[PDB]
């Protein structure tokens, strides 16, 4: 798998009702989408 | 797997802490008293006592 | 800024630039949060860099402005890939300090011993009586030039071109490069050449005894 | 036969008394050592390489002060590495030296003053 | 009475600091008996004593000349006061000092006596064998005569440790060199490192100290010369007792190792006007210190099972007592803020935490720059 990294420093920003709660694989809580999700990073 | 229960989304929720505050603004028992209740015996209390 | 932006050094990210507020702790997962204790790590402190001490020597001659009194990694970053400009340009101005004083007053930061006025104008007026041209004076002058002296200065010499700033780096700031004396001292590694082992010292493992005299001693075995 | 490592002999104190009160050929030097103590580890060497160099010219011997702390107190002892060179004339006083002094210092003191 | 040098230049940056007593090459004046001996003649095995040492001897304190040579070497001043012998082994200590950069100008040179030898008659009495001291050695016999002016006007601290007090010669030259330090300003720095016979009873040792004590107005001592100053026993009855049924918090049935923070109540006793700063050493694990308004305690570490072969614990409470009058003459704030005090502290501790990783006292005291990479690697940012 292929991790998807913040290329800068600021503050994410995503509406989090339009994914799904899950556990990670390392019991990390985590969000699993199933969409094309935008992610704002106000740098 | 994407969390299906309610009770598991639901603690998938409390997680956070502020969820957590909203719950108890939402429910009105205060804080303190909330902290009280998690200790709550969790069910099947005995028959009370009859003693003469 | 917006002008001057090119060329000469200014600040990345253009100054007004707007900050933001995240989620504090309790509004965030337990893997997402600070601790509250600041924690232990080798990694903690800023490795030392010859591109810090080089850029913190560059600022401090003015030759360079930086963003704080430390250099940060993006700014050495970018002096490892620049700094053979700026050797450069202090190199032309070592040579053009050159023209400008004369052999004399350029060299003689290399000999101590050489007490005389050094100036173009003095060594003027000393051909004026002693007869002896320019030439003759800096022969005279290299002349009360120490080997350690002459070693030193052979930085300048035209093949090697050592950097007029790493000629002139202080101690207490070359220290930077490694980051200060090593924590364990290194008197514990240094030996005399020369030295002969003590094997009775206290780190090495009593005489083994000669196999004979150690079953003769314990009666093992017999002479008659 | 295979010869003993250590030539420096513990004493106890009260073998050390009858040491002392015995007549004597040659100068005794105590060293008042124990064995937790860092500079001892080199006084231990150092002494052993005097009392090979002398060899029967010097009796050289050492009390534990775990052992015999309280001799050690009585004998004014205020630190360690400490010595005594005690002379073999009972008349001379004895010679304390405090600290890491020199082998050759322990040379001197005893072709001089012993 | 007063004596004036005739020069009004500030001096110089690093405020000077004296250090009165005796100069031996190395020489551990705190003995005690101790429960472990190794074997009696294989030197071989003494490391396993250097590194689960007796607790009396975790950072051994030493002569005043290795806090001088620490110090500087720490980038302070010193000056040793002092006297020694005219042979070759005074000469070999001065040029010790002055290799170290150590400034010898109050060192004296007797010349009709032998530097460390001491003369002593043995005597027999009550059929035990004793001596008594016939000649003091050179370094016990300073005269108060013999006192450098110039050095003690300089000096902003003025240390000294309870050895001197063991030559009656050489404490008055010290009550004497105190009185003129006191008037030039000076701080009057104690460190106890307390000598064999002055472990024989709490209550002589306390009166034998107590003007000295009361004199100083910053003092050293290690937990177990002030447990010893205390009730030793009480502090024993403390620690070795364990709760019967349950522990009265989570931490107390950890079993580590008791770090108690003696109270300003229990110091009280020892406590005088005149006392700016006690600090007790719990080797360099802890430093406890105290001041007539804040106490409280550095957490420090040690590591010596780093360096097995090469560890000597030697000279690290010297190491320890020259990092605090380094700051101290420094960042003078350490006696008034309590932050302060402590992230300066902690640089006695990596002093003293590198002193114990090389054979030798002088052979290993550390520099500046090695013992503020230490703290820095050893303590998080934020406490540094």
């Amino acid at each position: 798998a292929e991790h998807v990294r913040a290329p800068y420093n600021g503050k994410i920003k995503f509406n989090e009702d339009l994914v799904h709660p899950t556990r990670t694989r390392h019991g990390h809580p985590a969000f699993l989408c199933y969409i094309d999700l935008s992610v704002i990073i106000e740098s | 797997v994407p969390l299906q229960s309610p009770e598991a989304i639901e603690a998938f929720k409390m997680l956070r802490p502020s969820y957590r505050k909203k719950k108890i603004k939402e429910m009105g028992i205060t804080e303190d008293e909330w902290y009280a209740k998690q200790f709550e015996i969790r069910g099947d209390k005995p028959p009370p006592l009859d003693t003469s | 800024d917006k002008k001057l932006g090119r060329p000469h050094p200014f600040i990345d990210p253009t100054k007004k630039k707007q900050i933001e507020t995240t989620l504090t702790s309790d509004e965030s997962w337990w893997n997402w949060r600070k601790p509250e204790k600041e924690q232990w790590s080798r990694w903690q402190r800023r490795r030392p860099d010859v591109e810090t001490v080089f850029l913190k020597a560059m600022a401090e001659t003015g030759q360079v402005k930086l963003y704080g009194k430390e250099p940060t990694l993006t700014e050495t970053s970018l002096y490892r890939a620049r700094r053979h400009l700026f050797k450069e340009e202090r190199l032309q101005a070592e040579r053009e300090r050159l023209a400008k004083e004369g052999p004399m007053a350029f060299y003689s930061e290399w000999v101590k011993a050489w007490k005389r006025d050094t100036s173009r104008e003095a060594v003027q007026k000393h051909f004026e009586e002693t007869g002896e041209d320019e030439n003759t004076q800096l022969i005279e002058m290299f002349s009360h030039q120490t080997d350690r002296e002459y070693r030193i200065m052979m930085g300048t010499d035209v093949r090697i071109k050592r950097d007029p700033l790493a000629m002139r780096m202080k101690e207490d700031q070359i220290k930077q490069i490694w980051g200060g004396d090593p924590v364990y001292p290194t008197i514990n590694y240094i030996q005399a050449p020369d030295a002969v082992m003590d094997f009775r010292g206290p780190d090495f493992h009593e005489p083994t005894p000669n196999m004979l005299s150690y079953l003769k001693e314990n009666c093992k075995v017999i002479s008659r | 036969f295979v010869r003993e490592d250590y030539l420096v002999r513990k004493l106890t104190a009260e073998e050390l008394q009858e040491l002392v009160k015995g007549e004597r050929k040659v100068p005794l030097i105590v060293d008042f050592y124990a064995t937790w103590c860092g500079p001892c580890i080199l006084m231990a060497q150092e002494l052993e390489m005097l009392a090979v160099e002398y060899e029967s010219n010097a009796m050289i011997v050492k009390v534990d002060t775990d052992d015999e702390y309280e001799f050690a107190r009585d004998m004014q002892v205020r630190g360690l590495p400490t010595l005594f060179f005690i002379s073999p004339d009972p008349s001379k006083d004895a010679i304390r030296t405090e600290g890491l002094i020199p082998l050759q210092m322990m040379r001197d003191i005893i072709d001089n003053d012993m | 009475v007063d004596y004036d040098d005739g020069i009004d230049f500030p001096y110089d940056d690093p405020p000077l600091v004296c250090c009165f007593g005796a100069v031996q090459k190395e020489f551990v004046p705190v003995v005690r008996v101790h429960d472990n001996p190794m074997h009696p003649d294989i030197y071989s095995q003494w490391k396993m004593l250097q590194w689960d040492p007796p607790e009396f001897g975790r950072a051994p304190g030493g002569p005043p000349s290795n806090v001088a040579i620490s110090h500087v070497r720490l980038g302070g001043r010193a000056a040793f006061m002092g006297k020694v012998g005219g042979d070759d082994y005074g000469e070999e200590l001065v040029l010790m000092m002055n290799k170290e950069r150590v400034q010898t100008r109050g060192v004296k040179f007797d010349e009709g006596a032998s530097t460390a030898c001491t003369r002593v008659k043995i005597k027999f009495e009550d059929g035990k064998m004793k001596a008594e001291t016939v000649k003091e050695p050179p370094e016990d016999s300073l005269l108060a005569s013999e006192l450098n002016l110039a050095v003690l006007k300089e000096a902003r601290i003025f240390h000294f440790n309870s050895e001197v007090l063991t030559s009656p010669t050489m404490e008055s030259t010290l009550f004497k060199a105190i009185q003129w330090s006191k008037k030039f300003g000076g701080l009057i720095f104690f460190d106890l490192n307390l000598p064999l016979p002055l472990w024989r009873s709490r209550n002589e040792t306390r009166k034998l100290i107590k003007k000295s004590w009361d004199e100083a107005n910053i003092i050293e001592v290690s937990q177990q010369e002030l447990e010893f100053l205390l009730d030793e026993e009480y502090y024993e009855r403390r620690r070795n007792y364990t709760p019967q049924y349950f522990a009265e918090d989570f931490e107390q049935t950890k079993n580590r190792r008791d770090y108690y923070h003696y109270t300003p109540e229990e110091i009280k006793p020892l406590w005088h006007d005149d006392l700016k700063l006690l600090v007790v050493t719990d080797g360099t694990l802890r430093l406890h210190y105290y001041t007539p308004k804040f106490d409280g305690v550095v957490v420090g570490t040690e590591d010596v099972l780093i360096t097995p072969f090469t560890c000597d614990r030697t000279g690290s409470g010297d190491a320890v007592v020259a990092g605090i009058m380094r700051k101290l003459t420094t960042c003078p704030e350490m006696f008034e803020d309590q932050d302060v005090l402590e992230r300066q502290l902690r640089f006695a501790v990596a002093a003293g935490i590198i002193s114990q990783w090389t054979i030798g006292a002088v052979r290993g005291f550390p520099t500046e720059s090695a013992t503020q990479n230490l703290k820095e690697q050893v303590y998080v940012p934020s406490m540094w």
